[PDB]
């Protein structure tokens, strides 16, 4: 079932930039089921296998593999979802083409990767379509109050595991519709907003109670809590901003990336709030340009494009090659007809309160030294304008606060802001109080926050037990 | 450095010494100076310092520094190579007095 030496590599479809630049639908359809069959089949069962090593929540990709090759999907179904929990999302956002499809021997012998990703997704949504999914209800509830701060992946999957376990947990949030930011900042144009809702609802389904629309920073403390419940798990995530004090800045039409994504895509599917008309956050046809290079602004320039017709601009200081994030993405964005520019950084933001255009310099990067760092340094030779009504400051998150402000003089976190766990335990400073998420590493992927939220479960578990055994 | 030489090549990167290319009669050599500080240590007698011009002769600087890096992996001389349109302009060119008119490349325009 080798089959790689003569059948080549081809992704399952492409929707033409004629009519993907005007709607927020996908842009890849489906997978066919001869295609499932010919493509799944293209898989080497290659021993030691590189793509489960380097794969974050290290799932048994050539098992299912090998099966969906030969048919049988309930029991591919199983062994894919027993391990990794948010298969069809996790699937759909993974940028694999650094993860787990930039590692499959197949891809380093230059024959081309195996298409783990839309493998996943055509065996988890074609189970799902044919009614083989149920909640996991706990046969013998013992019954114990536990709570998580944050509806996040990686809450949300410690709030399932632990339901599979045999507690009762209580999700607390912010926002009115649930899912973390999956249903507020990765945009609709990547990820519709059906796969999300149904499995909340799932979850909802097996006997988890939601806290909606509270604030855990001001509705109650986190001594409170830990008096309610036997167990809490923070996994608020990063909501800050990092900004820059340039000469001219301050002034109007500049604002962060984070809420002009959240309105202008996803309460605008909701046709709900007036700032998409009201505030500047709408389709000024002049021109947009975009700070930072990050997938923020990636999805930020798509969005922009999306939202409106406009000719659009990008700016960032390292080369194409350290960009972090898919190089998917920016071929993407450069067939929709974005603009980008490479090696560069704004140094002042021209207007009389009104930002008119935006003053920048040209970098150049040296020779990486040995711990493999390019340094800097500005060129002076072209320092020019760029015309613009709007600039978008997208430069990335940072932990927010969190001992003083949000609850707890008691709580230590490193020189980063964020806190520290136990590799072992994931037990923070502060007893009864475990973290998760993206607050003890960072701005990091969503599989990682899945693997660290299973983790986070277990070592609840056991902790819990451990205290009960008294 | 190069006192009497007669023939061949030697490129320098850095700093030189005093009384440099003393009694030089024939070859050619490159230096890449960085604060002009040349014209105070090379000696005028017959040799003269000028600027590279022709594409020729700055192919054959590139290739030659392209080898040397290949070959000792020195980062320096990278540093050097990845900013050559910039840094190209700081070289010295040595020439003798007497290969003004018997060079097979035209060494002036
Ligand atoms: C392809 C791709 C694209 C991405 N695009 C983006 C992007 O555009 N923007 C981005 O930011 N990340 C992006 N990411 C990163 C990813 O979304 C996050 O790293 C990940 O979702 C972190 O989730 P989490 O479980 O740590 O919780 P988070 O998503 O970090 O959020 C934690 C939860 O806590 C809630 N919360 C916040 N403050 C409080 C509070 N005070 N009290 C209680 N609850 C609170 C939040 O509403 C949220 O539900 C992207 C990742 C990938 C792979
Ligand atoms: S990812 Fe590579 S090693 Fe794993 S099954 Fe596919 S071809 Fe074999
Ligand atoms: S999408 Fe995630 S789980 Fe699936 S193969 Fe890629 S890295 Fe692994």
């Amino acid at each position: 079932m080798l089959g790689f030496v003569h059948t080549a590599q081809r992704m399952p479809d492409k929707r033409p930039a004629a009519e993907r630049r005007q709607d927020f639908a996908e842009i890849y359809a489906r997978f066919s089921d001869e295609r499932a069959n010919e493509q799944a089949n293209r898989c080497s069962q290659c021993g030691v296998p590189f793509c489960q090593v380097h794969c974050p929540v290290s799932n048994n990709i050539p098992d299912w593999l090998k099966l969906t090759s030969e048919g049988r999907l309930e029991e591919a179904y199983e062994v894919s979802q027993a391990t990794n929990n948010f298969p069809e999302i996790c699937g759909r956002i993974c940028p694999q083409d650094r993860l787990c499809e930039g590692n499959c021997v197949i891809e380093q012998s230059t024959h081309g990767a195996v298409t783990i990703g839309s493998v996943e997704k055509y065996i988890n949504d074609t189970a799902w379509d044919q009614g083989w999914v149920k909640p996991r209800t706990p046969s013998r509830e013992l019954g114990l109050s536990v709570g998580v701060i944050g509806a996040g992946p990686a809450g949300l999957a410690a709030a399932e595991e632990l339901r599979a376990k045999g507690y009762e947990v209580h999700v607390y949030d912010r926002y009115d519709r649930m899912g973390g930011l999956l249903v507020y900042g990765i945009p609709g144009f990547k990820l519709e907003k059906s796969v999300v809702e149904r499995r909340v609802k799932l979850l909802a389904d097996a006997g988890v109670i939601y806290h909606p629309n509270f604030e855990v920073g001001r509705d109650a403390s986190l001594p409170e809590l830990r008096r309610k419940h036997v167990a809490v798990l923070v996994a608020t995530g990063v909501y800050k901003a990092r900004d820059i004090k340039a000469p001219g800045s301050g002034l109007g039409n500049i604002v962060a990336a984070l809420d002009y994504l959240t309105t202008s895509n996803k309460v605008s599917l909701g046709d709900t709030v007036e700032a998409y008309e009201n505030g500047s956050l709408n389709a000024a046809g002049k021109h947009v340009v975009v700070l930072g290079g990050g997938d923020t602004a990636m999805d930020c320039v798509r969005t922009a494009i999306r939202q409106g017709a406009t000719s659009v601009k990008c700016l960032y200081r390292r080369d194409r090659k350290n960009m972090p994030g898919s190089q998917r993405e920016v071929a993407h964005a450069e067939e929709e007809g974005v603009e980008f520019i490479w090696q560069a950084a704004p140094e002042g933001f021209t207007g009389d309160t009104v930002v008119t255009g935006v003053r920048a310099v040209r970098i150049h990067l040296g020779v990486a030294d040995a711990t493999g760092r390019q340094t800097p340094q500005v060129i002076e030779g072209s320092e020019f304008t760029v015309q613009a009504d709007l600039v978008i400051k997208a430069l990335g998150f940072e932990p927010e606060d969190l001992p003083n402000a949000f609850d707890e003089p008691e709580l230590k976190v490193t020189r980063w802001g964020t806190l520290l766990v136990d590799h072992r335990t994931k037990m923070t400073n502060m007893d009864g109080v475990f973290a998760a998420g993206d607050i003890v590493r960072g701005a990091s992927l969503v599989v990682w926050a899945i693997r660290d939220g299973r983790d986070a479960a277990e070592g609840i578990h056991a902790y819990a037990k451990a205290k009960a055994e008294a | 450095g190069c006192e009497y030489m007669t023939g061949g090549t030697a490129v320098i990167l850095g700093r030189v010494g005093d009384n440099f290319a003393a009694g030089m009669t024939g070859g050619m050599a490159y230096v890449y100076d960085l604060d002009d500080s040349l014209p105070l240590y090379i000696n005028d007698e017959s040799v003269i310092f000028q600027r590279i011009e022709v594409g020729h002769y700055e192919s054959q600087l590139k290739h030659l520094i392209e080898e040397h890096v290949t070959e000792t992996q020195s980062r320096f001389a990278a540093e050097i190579l990845n900013d050559w349109a910039r840094e190209v302009t700081k070289f010295w060119q040595v020439v003798p007095k007497e290969m003004l008119n018997r060079l097979e490349v035209p060494v002036h325009l």
